[PDB]
C-alpha cells in the first residue's frame, strides 16, 4: 500500500493521521519531529585574526 | 570606649571567607569583604570585613590594630600596614569589630590589601562605591570653603546605636592539614588542646568526634580517603554566607554596628 | 621509657578501686587499659582513654589528669580480679610500651 | 533529500523534499566565537585597511 | 567474629631458632597490623613488635634487634614469627594482637589468639 | 534594605528539606551535587548527592 | 559585529556551529512517502467493530494546547485497538489510538480553534457526529505553539 | 526597584513588607556561598532622580 | 568563566502584547525577535531602569 | 624566570643594568594602568598580568635608591563576556564560554 502525505515542519509537535482502505482496519501513524536541521555546504575561504 | 563596646565583640572570632579576586585568582582571604556601604556624603564609606578591629589576638585592646584569622591563628598586624582603594587610594578613619570607616572615593570595586611575612594579602570586591555631594553644587572633592549645609555621614563613634547584626555558633571548618599519612595508615593528629571531628569513609564508616591528642585509623590507606573536621566553638562568629553552618540553634547574640550614619553639617 | 604503676592494690567487695599508671609522653598519648583472666589472653576493657567498649560493665571508668590516668572500678566483685595493664606508646610515637599491671585484691 | 528512503519492519518512508528552499545564511558568512553572522567579507587578496 | 589461630605449644633446646604461625581472618585484612606480644608467667606483658599483613612492613623493639625476625604470606594470610637464639628466659606464652572493633590503630587491640609456650625441656 | 543571608548548610552524602518561609521576602533552596571547598581542602569527602 | 544570527534570523530558526546548522525553522512542510506492507494491515473482521456510539464535549476551551474533552459512549463488539480520528480540520487530536472494550465511555482529548466545534470523529468503523461551545482560555500569552 | 519596594508601618515597627525579586541561584563549583538575584534598591533609585 | 545574571523582568501579559519591566544592575543588552518571516529583531543597551511593550 | 647566572627560580626578574645583568624578585616589581595591577606570573621576555582598563600602562621596581619606571601609551582594554557589560567580574553568575590569557607557559 502507498500514501503520500504532508505534515508542517513544526519541531516538537506530534502530528497523527489515518489511513483506510476497502477491507482492512483503519491504521494509525504518528509523526514526532524532535529536531530539523540545516546543514549547508560550507567552503573556507579564509581566515583573519589581529 | 573602655570594655564596653567591645564586651560583644571579645566572644567574636574572626574568620577566613572567599575572595573572588585575590592577589592571584580566587581563594580564601583573611580579609574577605562582606559588604560595602557608601550612603552617606561626603565619601566616607563603611566596610564589614571578615577580619577584626580595635582588638589583639589575645582579645584584650589595641589601639589601631587588625586581626585576622590564618589558617585557624588568629594573627595581628598595625591598622596602618593595611590599605584600601576603589580607584584611587583610601584613607581609613578607624575600625572597629568587623567593620571599618574609610574615607574613599568613587570606584566601581574596592580593594584591600597588606603583607605580614612575605607574601601580599589582597581582596577586591565589585561592590560600586559612590560619592555624594551635598547640595546644589555637584563637586567632585570637597571643597576647602563655603557655606555648612547638612547633611548625613558615617559618624567616627562606635557607640551603641540601635543597629545590630547576629553573632553565631561558627560550623566546623575542615582541615586536611591535620591528616598525615604514617606507613600505609592514616593519622590525625589535632591542633594542641583542640578537639576534632574525624568523619570517615573508609572500609567500615568512622566518626569518631573525640580525638584530643592522635589518633591512627589503620583502616584506610590514603589520605584523600576521609576528613578531619576542626572543631573549636568556644568562639562566635558573624552569620556569614560565606562560611558553614553549624546544626541546631545557631544564634548567639547581637553585635551593635558602629559608624552609624548620623546628622552633621 | 617505662610507665610506671603500682604492683598491687586491695580494695573491699562493693567498693570502688583506683588503679594509677603514670608516665613522661602521657599528656599527648591515649592510655588502653587491659584486663586479663589468668589462664587465657587479655581482654579490652577501656579504649579511647575515656570509654568502655560494648558489652564492658558499666562499674568501668576511665579519666587523665596531667601526666597521669587512672581507672576507676564502682562496686569491685569477685570477677573482677585480674592483671590490669595501661597501654600507651613511646613519647617518639613508634614503640609500644605496656604497664606493669596491678594485682587488684577482691575478698 | 527525495532520493533516500529509510527502511524498518518492511515499511519504506521517502522524506522530502523540502517544500521551501529559503536558508537563514547568505551566500557569505563569518564564524566566530561559535556564532555566526552574515557578514560580505572581502575576496582573498582584495582586504582594506 | 574474627580469628586468629596460632600452631600449638612446643619446646626448644636454648640456642635454636622458634618458628611460631599466626593465621587471621575476619575483617577488612588489607591494613591491619598485627602485634607480637610476649608474657612470661606471671610478669609484664612485652611488646616486641608489629607486623603490616597488607603491606609487609615490619617493626621491631628497641632491644630486640637482630635476634627476632618477622615475617608473613599473602596466599595464607599468617604472620610467621621467627625467633633465633633462645633462652631459658624465654620460656613465656606468646600472643596475637589485632582489633575487632571499627577504629583500628595504637592501643584498640580487641581479639586475642590463644597463644604459644614455649619452654625448655624437662 | 539589606538582604540577609543564612550560612549554609551543608549535608556530605544526604538530602535536606526546605524550611517554611517566616521572614521578609524569605526564600530557601536545596542544590544537589554540590562539592564545597574550604579554606583547609574539601569540606565533603563524597562526590555528589 | 551587530547581533550573530541566532539572534536576527527569520522563522525561529536556531543557529548553531561546528558543523554550522539552522535548527528547528518554524518554515515549509515535509512531504512523506510512505509504503506499508500489507502484514501489518488488519481486516475488517479481526479488528473490533464500534456500535452505538455518542459523542459529548464536556469541556472545551479553544487554548493553544490541548482545550477540549470528548466523552464517547460506545457499545462495542469486542475489546481492541480503535485508530481515532478527526477527517476534518477542525480538531487535532492528542491520541492517535485508544483502547476499546466491550461497553463503556472513552474520554479523547483535542484541540480546536472553534467557537462552536462541530465534527466527524472517525473511530475504528463508526463516524461520530460532536458538537458543543467552547470559551475562550485564561491565559493571554503561553509558552507553546499552537496545536 | 521602585519607591516603598519595602515598606514599615514606623521605624520602630517590627513588620516589614518586602517585594524585591529576590531569587536565589546555584552556587559556583566548589564555592560556600549564597549567589541571589534581586531588584536594585528602589530608594536608592528614587533618590537618584 | 562566570558571567553574572540580571534580575529576572517583570512580566505583565496582555491581548497580543507582553510588557516587560527591566532593572538591570549592569548595562545589559536586551536582544528581541519575531518567529516568522520578518523577526524584526531590536537590540538595546539598557542601563537605568526601563518598561518595554 | 631565571637569575643572572642562568639557573631555574621561582619569581625573579633579571634585567640588563649597563652591560651587567641583575636580579630582583617579582614582588619588588609592581605595575599599573590606572589601578595596581596584579601579577600573575612571568616567564622568559614575558609577563602574565591582570590590568584594570586604562590608557597607558607602568612597570616601576626599586633597586637601592632610584626607581626604574617605564611607562607606555598602550591602550589595556577589558572585555565583558556575554550580554551584561561590567567592570570588574562578577562574585556569582552563570558560566560561560571565553578566551582568557591562560596561565601556563607550554
Ligand atoms: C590533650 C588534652 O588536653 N586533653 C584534654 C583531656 O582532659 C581530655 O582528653 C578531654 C576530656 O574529654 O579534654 C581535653
Ligand atoms: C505599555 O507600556 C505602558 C507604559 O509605557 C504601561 O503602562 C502598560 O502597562 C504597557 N502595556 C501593558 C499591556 O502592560
Amino acid at each position: 500500500y502507498e500514501h503520500a502525505t504532508t505534515m508542517p515542519s513544526q519541531a516538537g509537535i506530534s502530528y497523527n493521521t489515518i489511513v483506510n482502505r476497502a477491507g482492512y482496519a483503519p491504521l494509525p501513524i504518528s509523526i514526532t519531529p524532535t529536531k530539523i536541521k540545516l546543514i549547508p555546504t560550507v567552503n573556507l575561504e579564509y581566515v583573519t585574526c589581529h | 570606649s573602655t570594655e564596653e563596646l567591645f564586651n560583644e565583640y571579645k566572644l567574636t572570632r574572626p574568620y577566613m571567607a572567599r575572595c573572588i579576586r585575590c592577589a592571584v585568582g580566587s581563594c580564601h582571604s583573611p580579609i574577605a569583604i562582606e559588604a560595602v556601604k557608601s550612603d552617606g556624603h561626603d565619601g566616607y564609606v563603611r566596610l564589614q570585613t571578615s577580619s577584626q578591629y580595635g582588638l589583639d589576638s589575645s582579645g584584650n585592646l589595641k589601639g589601631r590594630t587588625m586581626r585576622y584569622d590564618m589558617h585557624g591563628t588568629i594573627k595581628e598586624i598595625p591598622l596602618h600596614q593595611v590599605s584600601l582603594y576603589t580607584s584611587r587610594p583610601c584613607h581609613i578613619v578607624d575600625g572597629h569589630g568587623y567593620f571599618l570607616l574609610a574615607r574613599c572615593p568613587a570606584g566601581d570595586s574596592i580593594t584591600m590589601e597588606f603583607k605580614k611575612d612575605s607574601v601580599r594579602h589582597s581582596c577586591s570586591v565589585p561592590y560600586e562605591v559612590k560619592f555624594n555631594p551635598v547640595g546644589r553644587e555637584l563637586y567632585t572633592h570637597p571643597p576647602e570653603h563655603g557655606v555648612e549645609q547638612a547633611c548625613q555621614v558615617y559618624a567616627h563613634d562606635a557607640q551603641n546605636r540601635g543597629a545590630y547584626v547576629e553573632m553565631h555558633l561558627p560550623g566546623s571548618e575542615v582541615d586536611s592539614s591535620l591528616v598525615s599519612l604514617s606507613g600505609s595508615s592514616v593519622t590525625v593528629t589535632p591542633p594542641d588542646g583542640t578537639s576534632a571531628l574525624v568523619e570517615c569513609e573508609c572500609g567500615g564508616t568512622k566518626i569518631s568526634e573525640t580525638i584530643n591528642k592522635t589518633k591512627q585509623f589503620s583502616q584506610c590507606t590514603k589520605k584523600e580517603q576521609c576528613r578531619a573536621y576542626r572543631l573549636q566553638n568556644d568562639k562566635w562568629v558573624y552569620n556569614s554566607d560565606k562560611l558553614p553552618k553549624a546544626a541546631g540553634a545557631t544564634l548567639k547574640g547581637k553585635l551593635h554596628v558602629p559608624f552609624l550614619l548620623a546628622d552633621g553639617k | 621509657y617505662e610507665l610506671t604503676q603500682p604492683p598491687s592494690v586491695s580494695v573491699s567487695p562493693g567498693q570502688t578501686a583506683r588503679i594509677t599508671c603514670s608516665g613522661d609522653a602521657l599528656p599527648k598519648q591515649y592510655v588502653y587499659w587491659y584486663q586479663q583472666k589468668p589462664g587465657q589472653a587479655p581482654v579490652l576493657v577501656i579504649y579511647k582513654d575515656s570509654e568502655r567498649p560494648s558489652g564492658i560493665p558499666e562499674r568501668f571508668s576511665g579519666s587523665s589528669s596531667g601526666t597521669t590516668v587512672t581507672l576507676t572500678i564502682s562496686g569491685v566483685q569477685a570477677e573482677d580480679d585480674a592483671d590490669y595493664y595501661c597501654q600507651a606508646a613511646d613519647s617518639s610515637n613508634t614503640e609500644y610500651v605496656f604497664g606493669t599491671g596491678t594485682k587488684v585484691t577482691v575478698l | 533529500n527525495g532520493e533516500t528512503p529509510v527502511n524498518f519492519n518492511g515499511v519504506k518512508i521517502t522524506a522530502g523534499p523540502l517544500s521551501t528552499a529559503w536558508t537563514p545564511f547568505d551566500r557569505k558568512i563569518v564564524q566566530y566565537a561559535g556564532e555566526i553572522y552574515n557578514y560580505d567579507f572581502p575576496e582573498y587578496g582584495a582586504g582594506q585597511p | 567474629q574474627v580469628q586468629l589461630v596460632q600452631s600449638g605449644a612446643e619446646v626448644k633446646k636454648p640456642g635454636a631458632s622458634v618458628k611460631v604461625s599466626c593465621k587471621s581472618s575476619g575483617y577488612t585484612f588489607t591494613n591491619y597490623i598485627i602485634h607480637w606480644v610476649r608474657q612470661a608467667p606471671g610478669q609484664r606483658l612485652e611488646w616486641m613488635g608489629w607486623i603490616n599483613a597488607g603491606n609487609g612492613n615490619t617493626k621491631y623493639s628497641q632491644k630486640f634487634q637482630g635476634r627476632i625476625s618477622v615475617t608473613r604470606d599473602t596466599s595464607a594470610s599468617a604472620a610467621y614469627m621467627e625467633l633465633s637464639s633462645l633462652k631459658s628466659e624465654d620460656t613465656a606464652l606468646y600472643y596475637c594482637a589485632t582489633l575487632q572493633m571499627d577504629y583500628g590503630g595504637n592501643g584498640d587491640l580487641d581479639y586475642w589468639g590463644q597463644g604459644t609456650l614455649v619452654t625448655v625441656s624437662s | 534594605y539589606k538582604t540577609g543571608m543564612d550560612s549554609p548548610a551543608i549535608k556530605c552524602c544526604g538530602s535536606q528539606e526546605c524550611t517554611p518561609t517566616y521572614r521578609p521576602d524569605e526564600q530557601c533552596k536545596v542544590f544537589t551535587g554540590v562539592y564545597p571547598f574550604m579554606w583547609g581542602g574539601a569540606y565533603c569527602f563524597c562526590d555528589t548527592e | 559585529k551587530a547581533p550573530s544570527l541566532k539572534f536576527t534570523a527569520p522563522f525561529g530558526c536556531e543557529i548553531y556551529t561546528n558543523p554550522i546548522r539552522a535548527e528547528n525553522c518554524a518554515v515549509g512542510s515535509i512531504p512523506l512517502a510512505f509504503d506499508i506492507p500489507d502484514a501489518l494491515f488488519t481486516r475488517v473482521s479481526e479488528t473490533p467493530t464500534l456500535s452505538a456510539a455518542e459523542c459529548t464535549l464536556n469541556e472545551c476551551v479553544y487554548s493553544s494546547d490541548f482545550g477540549g474533552i470528548a466523552t464517547v459512549k460506545y457499545s462495542a463488539s469486542k475489546s481492541g485497538k480503535c485508530a481515532v480520528h478527526v477527517p476534518s480540520g477542525t480538531a487535532t487530536l492528542k491520541e492517535a489510538a485508544v483502547e476499546l472494550t466491550e461497553q463503556g465511555s472513552a474520554t479523547i482529548h483535542f484541540s480546536t480553534a472553534n467557537i462552536h466545534p462541530e465534527f466527524r470523529l472517525q473511530i475504528c468503523t463508526s463516524y461520530v457526529t460532536c458538537k458543543g461551545d467552547c470559551h475562550p482560555p485564561k491565559d493571554h500569552i503561553v509558552t507553546h505553539p499552537q496545536y | 526597584g521602585a519607591f516603598g519596594d519595602i515598606q514599615s508601618r514606623t521605624v520602630s515597627s517590627s513588620d516589614l513588607y518586602a517585594n524585591t525579586n529576590l531569587v536565589l541561584q546555584r552556587p559556583k563549583a566548589g564555592a560556600i556561598h549564597v549567589p541571589y538575584t534581586q531588584a536594585p534598591s528602589g530608594f536608592e533609585q528614587w533618590k537618584k532622580d | 568563566c562566570t558571567v553574572p545574571l540580571a534580575p529576572e523582568p517583570m512580566i505583565t501579559f496582555g491581548f497580543r502584547s507582553v510588557s516587560l519591566k527591566l532593572h538591570p544592575k549592569n548595562p545589559t543588552y536586551l536582544i528581541t525577535r519575531q518567529l516568522a518571516d520578518e523577526p524584526h529583531y531590536t537590540h538595546e543597551l539598557i542601563s537605568e531602569p526601563a518598561v518595554r511593550n
